[PDB]
């Protein structure tokens, strides 16, 4: 899941 | 190469936020690109605090492809802003 | 007692003026005062409201007398449960006289150190007056007498005001007095704490008020937020917590009591999790006026 | 400046070494001579190294300078001290509260007296039951173990000035609680804290000086015996 995006990183809401 | 078409943008906060959004991503290279196109907002966001810190932070890491984009951005906002440069 | 309207209305400046020069008759400015109670009841409206600003201009005052004001209750029914001049003053015809007497007990009040823990309850009842002008007066009043004075279950009712249709000088008026008030019991700034983030989160516009009461609250007290430390930022010992977004008007609310709380108490930086240095970073790069400098190494 | 300099200089110090036999070989180093000695904040430092000997704390205890920096050790001592205060107003989680406090208070006492600010603004349940009969053991069991680990801790009490605020505001909490008690239901901890206040005078008049203030209303506020006691085998 999101291989970028960091597991503990803020969620974009939208 | 768009510039002056920016400042007639109605809807500010949802493009800042998308384009602010991969800030955070651990990719070297996506924080650069990021980090240079935020440098080429400063027209129309200049006073965000945010943005700021984010690049004050940036300024001091060990990418050195993102070190040489945010010290693009920041000699950007440098211009369009004041308590950002004092800092 | 002259029996006659505007004659009295000036007798009883008299009587004060006379009084106040001196207090030798046998007690005379005690007696006086005890005059001017017994008048307080003026059948007119006119006279009362001379009666209560001169008691209130006045100082000196023997202090077993003074209480005797005030004594009668269901006031102590509730202090035993968690465990006469103004007491017909405060609730009288128009507002006009309940104004003069909150002027008097605060200016009194002032006057004498003790006298006031008596009269906290008196004044905190008397908030759902229905006269916006008397809810102001009683706001302003317990924030010039808030210093030396507890609220070990007063803390509940008087923020459960805080809660009004827009009444925007109200709450800010709620708010200046939270920032200027004190509590003794760390349960006490957790309530507190919860009502703030009901209040912010139902009326999204005066944050930045709700932020610098916050800042007030913390710094006044700092030790008694210590405890909470753990508990109001997740900080699950052995899970690293999900950076929390940086800009939400609630978890900005919260860091900046812990921040200014921080400026004494040397031991918390062990406390504070990982994002918590960048995090204060940021606000202290973006609200310059809300967290001080502390002593960090992430910004030596 | 010195001492923030040594901060600034810390962590390569810690890094070169990252090992308990390094950390040993150099704490077991101080240098003779009494003037611009400078090892005192070093070793104070051993609070950053988390050491577990009372060895390295008998030196650092003999300098007896002030700690204001950042300490490793600071997030346990709260984890405790919060965990003994929240069993105590629970009445499992207990176990530990009373013993384990008490062991680390005594392998290493700095630490608490550094910790002292936060334990004594806690314990300021004593208005919400009085009497303390309403209450089983909140109002009885957290002072228990604090007096406990104030009579384990006299040499905290027998620490200077700069650290005993905290200490005559615990003195002060400990008098109200007597005044407010159920009229001595209960004496053990009545005699505990007596011994306790005569303890501190003994070792430093200087806190008998500065408690004589708060003392002035709480002699004639007991006029009891046991008050009285101190006013004035194999």
């Amino acid at each position: 899941t999101s291989p970028s995006y960091s597991p503990t990183s803020p969620s974009y809401s939208p | 190469q768009s510039e002056k078409h920016l400042e007639k943008i109605l809807n500010v906060d949802e493009f800042v936020k998308r384009i602010f959004s991969v800030i955070h991503s651990n990719d070297p290279v996506a924080r650069a690109i990021t980090l240079r196109m935020l440098g080429s907002l400063a027209s129309i966001i200049p006073e965000r605090k945010n943005a700021h810190h984010s690049i004050r932070q940036s300024l001091d890491s060990h990418d050195n492809v993102e070190v040489e984009a945010a010290v693009f951005a920041a000699a950007n906002f440098s211009a369009q802003s004041k308590d950002f440069a004092v800092g | 007692s002259d029996d006659y309207e505007q004659v009295r209305s000036a007798a009883v400046q008299l009587i004060w003026v006379v009084s106040q020069l001196y207090p030798e008759s046998i007690r005379l400015v005690d007696d006086a005062f005890g005059k001017i109670c017994h008048m307080v009841s003026d059948g007119s409206w006119v006279v009362r409201v001379q009666a209560a600003k001169l008691l209130g201009s006045m100082e000196q005052v023997s202090s077993h007398f003074l209480e005797q004001t005030l004594d009668k209750t269901a006031h102590e029914r509730a202090k035993e449960l968690y465990s006469g001049a103004f007491v017909h003053g405060l609730e009288d015809e128009m507002y006009e006289v309940r104004i003069a007497a909150v002027e008097a007990l605060c200016m009194l009040a002032q006057s004498s150190p003790s006298f006031a823990e008596k009269c906290l309850d008196f004044l905190v009842d008397m908030f759902n007056d229905e006269i916006e002008e008397v809810r102001l007066q009683s706001i302003h009043t317990m924030r010039k007498i808030s210093n030396n004075i507890t609220l070990r279950e007063d803390q509940l009712d008087t923020v459960l005001a805080v809660l009004e249709d827009s009444s925007r000088d109200i709450r800010e008026a709620l708010h200046e007095l939270l920032c200027c008030t004190n509590v003794s019991t760390k349960e006490g700034i957790h309530l507190a704490l919860v009502e703030l983030l009901k209040n912010l989160t139902k009326y999204p516009t005066d944050r930045d008020s709700i932020w610098k009461c916050l800042k007030f609250l913390g710094s006044r007290h700092p030790t008694l937020v210590l405890p909470l430390v753990p508990e109001l930022l997740s900080t699950h010992p052995f899970f690293d917590t999900a950076e929390p977004d940086m800009d939400d008007p609630a978890y900005i609310a919260v860091l900046v009591l812990i921040f200014n709380a921080a400026k004494t108490c040397p031991t918390m930086p062990a406390l504070f999790s990982d994002h918590t240095f960048r995090h204060y970073a940021y606000l202290r790069d973006s609200l310059s006026h809300l967290v001080p400098a502390l002593r960090l190494p992430g910004r030596k | 400046a010195a001492c923030s300099l040594i901060q600034a200089r810390l962590p390569l110090l810690l890094s070169c070494c990252c090992g308990d036999d390094e950390s040993v070989r150099k704490v077991t180093e101080h240098l003779s001579g009494c003037i611009q000695q400078w090892g005192d904040s070093v070793l104070g430092r051993r609070c950053r190294d988390l050491l577990l000997q009372l060895y390295l704390q008998r030196p650092e205890l003999r300098v007896p300078v002030p700690e204001v920096l950042l300490h490793s050790e600071g997030a346990a001592s709260s984890s405790v001290c919060k965990l003994d205060g929240l069993i105590h107003r629970f009445i499992n989680r207990g176990a530990d509260a009373s013993m384990a406090c008490r062991k680390l208070a005594v392998a290493h006492p700095l630490l608490l007296l550094r910790h002292l600010p936060m334990i004594a603004a806690l314990l300021h349940g004593r208005t919400h039951l009085n009497f303390q009969e309403f209450r089983q053991q909140n109002h009885l069991s957290c002072f228990l173990h604090v007096l406990g680990l104030l009579e384990l801790l006299q040499p905290h009490v027998f620490r200077s000035e700069h650290q005993g605020a905290l200490w005559d505001c615990l003195l002060s909490f400990i008098r109200l609680l007597l005044n407010y008690r159920k009229s001595s239901r209960h004496l053990a901890a009545f005699i505990n804290k007596f011994v306790q206040f005569i303890h501190k005078y003994i070792t430093y008049n200087a806190p008998a000086a500065i408690s004589f203030l708060q003392k002035h209303a709480d002699p004639l506020h007991d006029l009891s015996f046991d008050n009285s006691d101190l006013v004035m085998t194999a």
